[PDB]
């Protein structure tokens, strides 16, 4: 019988996977010790503790995460940015917006 | 039954009255609130389209 637990602690038992390069300021999907999502990775100036891995927002949405190789801090932002409005005339008149 | 009060002077008063007119216009995007930029959730939201 094996028992697991997933906390905000450094990982000890990990599956076999090869790390890749780090891409910043682009819309990518990441994988940080099994935590898979999608966002824009940017360098961050926030300060964590000596053991914690990922920070959390007010809505329990992880926005900062520490890469386990560089041991630095990264920031996650959504790929979609803001609200975009389209101004158009009628389609029977023109198609320029 | 034979008494009346008639004023002899007056005054001018300026009073305030505050009433609201409009509130803040708000818009809501269904995506990026229900499905947090994930492709697996956006394939299921179409059934609630
Ligand atoms: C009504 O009251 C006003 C004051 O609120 C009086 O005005 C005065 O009038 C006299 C002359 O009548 C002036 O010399 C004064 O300067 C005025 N002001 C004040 C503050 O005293 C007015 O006379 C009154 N009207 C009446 C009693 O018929
Ligand atoms: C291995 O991990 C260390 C410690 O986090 C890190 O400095 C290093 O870049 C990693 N990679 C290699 C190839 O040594």
């Amino acid at each position: 019988v094996l028992s697991f637990e997933l906390l905000n602690a450094p990982a000890t038992v990990c599956g076999p996977k090869l790390s890749t390069s780090l891409v910043k300021n682009q819309c990518v999907n990441f994988n940080f010790n099994g935590f898979k999502g999608t966002g824009v990775l940017t360098d961050s100036s926030k300060t964590f503790q000596s053991f914690q891995q990922f920070g959390r927002d007010a809505s329990d949405f992880t926005d900062s995460v520490r890469d386990p190789q560089t041991l630095r801090i990264l920031d996650i932002s959504p790929c979609s940015f803001g609200g975009v409005s389209v101004i158009t005339p009628g389609t029977n008149t023109s198609s320029a917006v | 039954n034979n008494s009346i009060a008639i004023p002899t002077n007056f005054s001018i008063s300026v009073t305030t009255e505050v009433m609201p007119v409009s509130m803040a216009k708000t818009s809501v995007d269904c995506t990026m609130y229900i499905c947090g930029d994930s492709l697996e959730c956006s394939n299921l939201l179409l059934q609630y389209g």
